[PDB]
């Protein structure tokens, strides 16, 4: 069945005039079997991707995370791993990529040194919440201060919400009125842009003389999507700014706050009964290494959260992983030979006959060293 | 004069006269804003006050307010206990 | 017996006291300043279903126990894992 | 008349010794109309001003006749949410619009404002702010209240009985019975009406044996009906026979007759 892919293209909605609202793009050439490697990722079953190392395994499961973060908001995605530094390179990988850093959120010991530039554990997630609910109060404050509203609306993060929804929103209907108006030309639209004392600092000009009405709403929409997206940040913070405790904040972060949270499958198994007693509700999970992972151990992650309504909530399962690569670790002979404890869920699957991908272009060693393990690929 | 005059304490070392003046305003006018430093040289806390204050409002039910207000809330982080 | 090892009982390290009974505020200082004793105590849970065993059978083998043995975290967390693969055993459909 | 007033909050528009000359000007000789208005622009001008909005709402109140519709209660609403919204912080303020809303057929907009208040308000004001809100519990019932009061066993674990009336009368015997499990396994709690252990092992078998249809088993929900019974036996052995009646009734209770025989 020859499909026809009906390929739509959108305008990209603008976040703002400042270069820093500027979405990351990714930058790779994905071959086919990546690209489709990563559309069996996105579509909702069971994925196997049987990957080389150097071939850009966990570029492709990046990639699917991104997709998924990206299509649906409203799911969870488990990202499972083994080891700290695949934990480090996946969340270095979604930095150079595009997921928020209010919702990633890294789970293991805190002991662990963190190689990202970014502390992704509870204690750091909750530190960068709090520097950015100050930078955002700062900048709610100079908000007010042009607008020039009455008292200092930079106290907190609802303080500063209650202002948003009672000085913006009618000012932002009041402009979307004027626009609607049909004898209302860009130039109108230009001046009736109440956001220019506090989009002063953007770079000049923030609406061009040559540009038509099209562009100058986008440009007003970009601004106004700014503001939205750091009132909708504080109003991210401001269940932190409720709790008290370190704990409780990390327990919210977990259940409802962060839409992406990513630990080891070690850590998974020993958090599996307070993750259901927190009552988790992942959608979709995505996990590497499976052949360095035993089956039980990845199954933990796949019953982590209740069964409801006589099945699972889960969507998404996305295998990455080589089975030819190496056993797991298990110091036992007999438990090695005869009890079979050492083959994994990817290589119980790929004997079984499940479809699995296969990536079948490196990009890490010498031509030399790409024959020398591909006479075993 | 002692009527009006409230006793915070349990205020944090950034916790300063300006702060409390600012604090206490919403219930009334303040008289006064007296906060006792740590004028002792043998402690060796570099702490500018002692964490106590005295705010004397213009009137008593002000001051009464600011005490209700200022009692057992948050202030500067730390909880502040407001008595008369 | 050929090592002449008699009684294991698993315990769980609960916390660390000084020679004192106090417990360790900052350990970090506590590393770095100078220790004034070279004696430790640890707080510790017993395994229950060996302690009532002990307790039926009339033994005293928390009384001949004369050594303390600890692992490393990475090898020693499986009691954890084994309580969550339990529970989903209890469970019906996972 | 107002003139000197309105120069002097001119010349002082921070203090607020001018406003207050003119609103007790107003309230000596002005109407009523013109002290709403005065005191409404002495808000908006000087919104952090605590004082000044408590005699606004003390005006506000006592022109209030309670035979006046929703249209008024929805003005004072307004500005109690605005005095909220600039004022967020004053235990004083959320008990007064609390208590409106209980004087108010309003009990979800009620609910939702009270967690309002207390993701405002802190820990040491939760005491009142709890005081306040179990009565509109009590009044409210059902699964609201059962949220309200897990929520107070969440900040004061004190009435376990009382819980345990709520959900008898509700019909919540699973949570009832973990909820036993979970007081009786505290060895801590002491209950108020004199009820001893096995006053509790009492409720527990009577509870089960009213319910026994409506209690979900297994290690999903954490009971053990003949574990637990059995536990009782081993434990209280001056009322064994007692528990095994209490599990043999709760076996046909349940219809399970071979069991029960068993």
């Amino acid at each position: 069945k020859v499909e026809t892919l009906k390929v739509s293209t959108y305008k990209p909605p603008n976040n703002g005039p400042y270069p820093v609202d500027a979405p990351k793009l990714n930058k790779i050439r994905f071959t086919p079997t990546q690209i489709d490697a990563i559309y069996s990722g996105t579509q909702p079953g069971l994925t196997i991707i049987v990957g080389p190392p150097g071939t850009g395994k966990t570029d492709v499961a990046v990639q699917i995370i991104s997709n998924i973060y990206h299509n649906f908001p409203e799911q969870k995605t488990l990202l499972v791993a083994h080891s700290n530094q695949a934990l480090n390179q996946l969340f270095a990988k979604i930095v150079a990529l595009d997921i928020d850093e209010r919702h990633l959120l890294r789970l293991g010991h805190g002991e662990e040194e963190l190689e990202t530039e970014g502390s992704f554990s509870k204690h750091g997630r909750v530190e960068s919440f709090l520097d950015n609910r100050q930078r955002f109060l700062y900048e709610v404050s100079r908000l007010a201060a042009s607008m020039g509203a009455p008292g200092a609306h930079g106290n907190s993060a609802e303080t500063a919400g209650y202002f948003n929804k009672v000085y913006v929103e009618p000012a932002w209907a009041k402009f979307n009125d004027i626009i609607q108006r049909e004898d209302v030309g860009p130039e109108d639209i230009v001046r009736a842009f109440p956001f220019h004392a506090y989009f002063s600092d953007a770079p000049q000009p923030l609406f061009p003389p040559e540009a038509d009405r099209e562009t100058v709403l986008e440009i007003a929409n970009g601004c106004y999507r700014h503001i939205s997206k750091i009132f909708e940040e504080l109003a991210d913070v401001l269940p932190f700014e409720i709790l008290r405790r370190d704990k409780d904040k990390a327990n919210y972060l977990l259940t409802s706050e962060a839409r992406i949270i990513a630990m080891t499958s070690t850590h998974a198994a020993m958090k599996r009964g307070e993750i259901a007693s927190l009552g988790f509700q992942y959608d979709n999970v995505i996990m590497e290494e499976a052949a360095q992972i035993t089956e039980i151990e990845n199954f933990i992650p796949l019953a982590l959260q209740k069964p409801k309504n006589g099945q699972m909530a889960l969507q998404r399962v996305v295998l990455c992983g080589d089975h030819y690569q190496n056993s797991p670790v298990i110091q036992g002979l007999a438990f090695r030979h005869y009890a079979n404890l050492e083959q994994s869920l990817f290589s119980r699957l790929v004997r079984l006959g499940v479809p699995t991908i296969n990536l079948d272009q490196q990009g890490r060693a010498r031509p030399s060293i790409s024959n020398l393990y591909r006479w075993r690929y | 004069r002692w009527k009006a005059t409230v006793y915070v304490g349990g205020l944090a070392p950034a916790v300063t006269a300006t702060v409390l003046h600012e604090a206490f305003l919403p219930f009334g006018e303040i008289a006064e804003i007296n906060l006792p430093r740590n004028e002792n040289p043998n402690t060796a806390s570099t702490e500018p006050h002692r964490g106590f204050a005295y705010v004397e409002f213009e009137d008593p039910e002000d001051a009464k307010e600011a005490i209700d207000n200022m009692d057992q809330s948050e202030l500067f982080g730390r909880v502040i206990k407001v008595s008369a | 017996e050929r090592l002449g090892l008699v009684h294991v009982r698993a315990a769980e390290i609960i916390q660390v006291l000084d020679d004192k009974g106090k417990a360790i505020r900052d350990p970090q200082a506590y590393f770095d300043g100078h220790t004034r004793s070279d004696i430790r105590k640890i707080q510790l849970r017993l395994d229950a279903t060996s302690y009532k065993a002990d307790t039926e059978a009339n033994r005293n083998v928390y009384e001949d126990i004369n050594l303390i043995v600890r692992r490393s975290s990475r090898e020693n967390n499986f009691k954890p894992v084994l309580e969550s693969i339990q529970d989903l055993t209890l469970s019906e459909v996972p | 008349d107002d003139a000197p007033y309105e120069q002097d909050i001119l010349r002082n528009p921070g203090s607020i010794r001018p406003w207050l000359s003119y609103i007790e000007y107003k309230l000596q000789h002005g109407t009523l109309r013109e002290q709403a208005f005065v005191m409404e622009r002495a808000c908006v001008q000087l919104p952090r001003s605590y004082k000044l909005w408590k005699m606004f709402r003390v005006n506000h109140i006592s022109k209030l006749n309670p035979a006046i519709f929703a249209t008024e209660y929805q003005k004072v609403n307004a500005l109690f949410e605005r005095a909220l919204i600039l004022l967020n912080k004053m235990p004083r303020i959320w008990e007064m619009y609390l208590k409106f809303l209980m004087q108010q057929p309003l009990v979800t907009f009620t609910r939702r404002t009270f967690d309002r208040a207390l993701r405002a308000l802190p820990i040491t004001q939760h005491n009142r702010i709890w005081a306040l809100y179990r009565p509109f519990a009590n009044s409210a019932e059902g699964i609201t209240a059962v949220k309200i009061w897990r929520r107070y066993m969440q900040v004061h674990p004190e009435d376990a009985e009382d819980f345990i009336e709520l959900l008898i009368q509700c019909g919540l015997y699973t949570e009832a019975v973990k909820k036993y499990i979970e007081i009786l396994n505290n060895p801590k709690f002491q209950s108020k009406n004199a009820k001893g252990h096995y006053e509790l092992w009492s409720e527990m078998v009577d509870l089960l044996v009213e319910h026994a249809v409506d209690i979900e088993t297994g290690h999903e929900t954490g009971i053990d009906v003949e574990r637990i019974i059995r536990s009782g036996i081993e434990r209280f052995s001056d009322q064994r026979g007692k528990l095994w009646s209490g599990l043999a009734t709760y076996w046909i209770r349940r219809g399970n007759f071979d069991r029960a025989r068993d």
